[PDB]
RNA sequence: CGCCGCAGGUGCAGAUCUUGGUGGUAGUAGCAAAUAUUCAAACGAGAACUUUGAAGGCCGAAGUGGAGAAGGGUUCCAUGU
């Protein structure tokens, strides 16, 4: 789960996540908050391991 | 003794006469309440739930004439209260009325 | 250990791009720990590199 | 703090006092005037009666509208009534006082209310609505309260 | 509604953050003179003009 | 102490309504640390949380 | 009612067993660092040792949860304690001349003995050690001792703090400021009965006034700098918790609950570190210490170049005179300060030993 | 501030005067549309009103039920006060 840009389309958050964490997203879903804030829920793909990446993220 | 139970008939007809039809039934369990202050002397009374059944058996207005209770004067020392004794009033199902006395029910 | 406008003027494109991006991964990285809690000194840190990042921006610009 | 009435000596005397209390003043008043000069045993159990509505306290001043009652011949009156929530709060402050009376070490079971006040706090607004869109205050009447006891037996 | 435009939603996220107390450090910063927020609204006294 | 949440979850949780939700009265503590559909779940297999019956209604006086 | 204090002479003799064991590893360990080494092979180490002879130690009773109390804890010229980094996390590497500081407790039948000690690693034949951290260590040996005497019933905890600043001023030193020592008693490392260390106001209004008890436990703490006594956090992972049984929170993740379920297993009640998993630990926790289910130790740093140094040990009270079981490896021939104890009370009580 | 001169947006009881504040009225009018509550327990300093259980009732599917449009805009959900 990721705050994102509001001007950042799916597409764009898939490139951006696969770059600088060099991991391969599945696929993306997108909210806008209440409090106007972009929200994206990005799948990793199943040879990837959200748990891991999130630690080595920093995010535990 | 204070640790003394009784069973009594109450004339809920009598104490309820002249109510209306919608403060019958709650008006019986204050005469209730009032009539254990009275023969146990304890402003705690505690009315047992199957009595509260009974006297709201028949709906709110058409309360049972009398009722057969049972009083049972009991102490209070479980916790800080400023009475130390506390009446129970339970529910006592007969099938008359007629020749019922008051009588000392052993324990 | 900060960084100047005028030693970052001698530099080439291909350094101040390196430069630039280096700051822009650590701004990330304090990003993360602002919202895990982190700690105050990673938190007054995210000014100094944001400024540092304006720093490298405007001499390239 | 300033007292109305310091005591003669406030060497045998407690204070207690109150501020902004959510009492009606005028129902505080009468109740105040009634324990005025009681001993603090007797003022205890007489606002302790008010409450369980076995002795009343006579409305002589505010007493527009206050119905009769049998209780009210004690006093020389014909009006009087119940406060209970007035009867609450001299009550609270008659256990800070006595309280305070054995902070200062002086005994408790001499202790006479020879100054007790009430008087008008600021009020606070709230609305009612009325027939024809019109908007009517309702306000709050809180009150202040001093009290001094002092030893005499 | 639960249809909007973005205008809209993104009108009331601006009224929605801006809609909080004041930081209670304000008051000991020299000259304050703030005592609280006298902007606060609420959905059901006032109404947002849109 | 408070058991509003409870008992609304334990009406999704049995699909039926906060009617025929009952809360052991006597183990209120237990069920009041239950916070979470899995928790009411396990207390529904534990016993304190009942389904009460359909109040009956009866068609032999119409046949 | 059911408590067990030392009246009875299996606690007396599993209490020795507990103070021998602890100063045996703290003995290994002071040996087995040296320069070049690495500080998670110290922690690794040092709870290797104490696995296996808490195993073997009482092999006819398998029924009770005995190990460690306190995890291996290693803070060296910056850190305060509660340091123990994972597997993942940068090492730190000893080079020559550094004073390190370490803890570690263990724990028989719910009973804690726990011991800190500070001392310097790779020092030569022959020797002195001379320098500003010269004064620091000893200061707090010379707290050590204090607290060894003047512990006995009648003795208020108001007065060990006032001897232990009164010893640090006389060294030009200061502790670091709001550190706890407890009352140990079984299943319990965080009692009610608090001693406090260099004090404030605020942390002097919270703290409690009480008497020194018989039949008890008390982990005594000095922990003292040579800066200012000041430290905060350098946003670095905390890596010591320990599970409070008090309040309870219903988990909603099942790497959390999992998590939770081995700490209550292995590390029930007392101190454990997160390098006892790890991927899915370093989950769990952040849930688990979200709703105050885990009280955290986190890392204080002071102010960089400075020193700091720690010493710690459970002492019993018995009616005629406390006893220590754990004690660490400082010698006073080999270490020196260019100033002493300018105070004649603090003579008379560091002269009269226990 | 006095005295010699100078100059006024220079003197209040009223104008159903303007603004602000405060009384008597008055602890008064009133808190009366849609049948209805009761017992026990828990938490709690404190319970007619909160929660749970039990009982008696009401809406009676053209609902006091279950979901939407418009409108509202966070009122939603937990915890705490
Ligand atoms: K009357
Ligand atoms: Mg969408
Ligand atoms: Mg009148
Ligand atoms: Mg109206
Ligand atoms: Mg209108
Ligand atoms: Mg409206
Ligand atoms: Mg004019
Ligand atoms: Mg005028
Ligand atoms: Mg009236
Ligand atoms: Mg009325
Ligand atoms: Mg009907
Ligand atoms: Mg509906
Ligand atoms: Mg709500």
């Amino acid at each position: 789960v990721f705050i994102v840009d509001v001007k950042a389309n799916k597409h764009q958050i898939k490139q951006a996540v696969k770059k600088l964490y060099d991991i391969d997203v599945a696929k993306v879903n997108t909210l806008i908050r209440p409090d106007g804030e972009k929200k994206a829920y990005v799948r990793l793909a199943p040879d990837y391991d959200a748990l891991d990446v999130a630690n080595k993220i920093g995010i535990i | 003794n204070e640790v003394v139970t009784r069973e009594y008939t109450i004339n809920i007809h009598k104490r309820i006469h002249g109510v209306g039809f919608k403060k019958r039934a709650p008006r019986a369990l204050k005469e209730i309440r009032k009539f254990a202050m009275k023969e146990m002397g304890t402003p705690d009374v505690r009315i047992d739930t199957r009595l509260n059944k009974a006297v709201w058996a028949k709906g709110i207005r058409n309360v049972p004439y009398r009722i057969r209770v049972r009083l049972s004067r009991k102490r209070n020392e479980d916790e800080d209260s400023p009475n130390k004794l506390y009446t129970l009033v339970t529910y006592v199902p007969v099938t008359t009325f007629k020749n019922l006395q008051t009588v000392n029910v052993d324990e | 250990a900060k960084i100047k406008a005028r030693d970052l003027r001698g530099k080439k494109k291909e350094e101040l791009l390196k430069q630039l991006d280096d700051l822009k991964v650590e701004l990330s990285q304090l990003r993360v720990a602002k919202v895990t809690g982190g700690a105050a000194s990673k938190l007054s840190k995210i000014r100094v590199v944001r400024k540092s990042i304006a720093r490298v921006l405007t001499v390239i610009n | 703090v300033r007292y109305s009435l310091d005591p003669e000596n406030p060497t045998k005397s407690c204070k207690s006092r109150g501020s902004n209390l959510r009492v009606h003043f005028k129902n505080t008043r009468e109740t105040a005037q009634a324990i005025k000069g009681m001993h603090i045993r007797k003022a205890t159990k007489y606002l302790k009666d008010v409450t369980l509505q076995k002795q009343c306290v006579p409305f002589r001043r505010y007493n527009g509208g206050v119905g009769r009652c049998a209780q009210a011949k004690q006093w020389g009156w014909t009006q009087g009534r119940w406060p209970k929530k007035s009867a609450e709060f001299l009550l609270h402050m008659l256990k800070n006082a006595e309280s305070n009376a054995e902070l200062k070490g002086l005994d408790v079971d001499s202790l006479v209310i020879e100054h007790i006040q009430v008087n008008k706090a600021p009020k606070m607004r709230r609305r009612t609505y009325r027939a024809h869109g019109r908007i009517n205050p309702y306000m709050s009447s809180p009150c202040h309260i001093e009290m001094i006891l002092t030893e005499k037996e | 509604s639960s249809h909007k435009t973005f205008r809209i939603k993104r009108f009331l996220a601006k009224k929605q953050k801006q809609n909080r107390p004041i930081p209670q450090w304000i008051r000991m910063k020299t000259g304050n003179k703030i005592r609280y927020n006298s902007k606060r609204r609420h959905w059901r006294r006032t109404k947002l003009g849109l | 102490s408070m058991l509003r949440l409870q008992k609304r979850l334990a009406s999704s949780v049995l699909r039926c309504g906060k009617k025929k939700v009952w809360l052991d009265p006597n183990e209120t503590n237990e069920i009041a640390n239950a916070n979470s559909r899995q928790q009411i779940r396990k207390l529904i297999k534990d016993g304190l949380i009942i389904r009460k019956p359909v109040t009956v209604h009866s068609r032999a006086r119409c046949r | 009612q059911q408590e067990q204090t030392i009246a009875e002479d299996l606690v007396v003799t599993k209490y020795k067993m507990g103070g021998d064991i602890a100063n045996r590893v703290l003995r290994s360990l002071v040996e087995a660092s040296s320069s070049g080494v690495s500080v998670l092979s110290l922690c690794e180490k040092g709870d290797a040792m104490i696995m296996e002879e808490t195993g073997k130690i009482f092999k006819k009773e398998k029924e009770m949860k005995k190990g460690i109390a306190f995890p291996t804890s290693i803070s060296v010229n910056n850190c305060v304690c509660h340091f123990s980094p994972l597997k993942s996390d940068q090492d730190y590497i000893l080079k020559e001349g550094d004073l390190v500081k370490i803890d570690l407790g263990v724990h028989v039948d719910g009973f804690i003995a726990n011991v800190a000690h500070t001392f310097v690693v790779d020092v030569a034949q022959g020797t002195q050690v001379t320098g500003r951290k010269a004064d620091v260590i000893k200061a707090a040996h010379l707290c050590a001792e204090a607290a060894l005497r003047l512990v006995k019933p009648g003795n208020q905890n108001t007065q060990v703090t006032e001897a232990w600043n009164k010893v640090a001023h006389s060294f030009n030193c200061t502790p670091i400021e709001g550190m706890l020592s407890h009352q140990l008693k079984q299943h319990v490392i965080d009692g009610e009965k608090t001693i406090i260390q260099n004090p404030t106001d605020q942390q002097k209004k919270d703290h409690e006034k009480a008497e020194f008890e018989v039949h008890e436990v008390y982990a005594v703490d000095v922990l003292v700098s040579s800066g200012e006594g000041k430290a905060k956090d350098a946003g670095q992972r905390t890596t010591i918790y320990k599970r409070d049984p008090s309040k309870q929170y219903g988990l909603k993740m099942k790497t959390s609950r999992a998590f939770f379920s081995e700490v209550e297993r292995r590390f029930d009640a007392m101190p454990f570190t997160l390098r006892a998993f790890e991927k899915k630990a370093r989950m769990g926790v952040v849930e688990c210490a979200k709703h105050e289910l885990l009280q955290p130790f986190n890392v204080l740093y002071e102010k960089e170049g400075e020193f700091v140094a720690q010493f710690k040990f459970t002492v019993l009270l018995m009616p005629n005179g406390p006893m220590r079981i754990t004690s660490g490896p400082f010698e006073p021939d080999l270490y020196k300060s260019e100033m002493e104890v300018q105070d004649a009370e603090l003579k008379a009580l560091l002269q009269s030993s226990a």
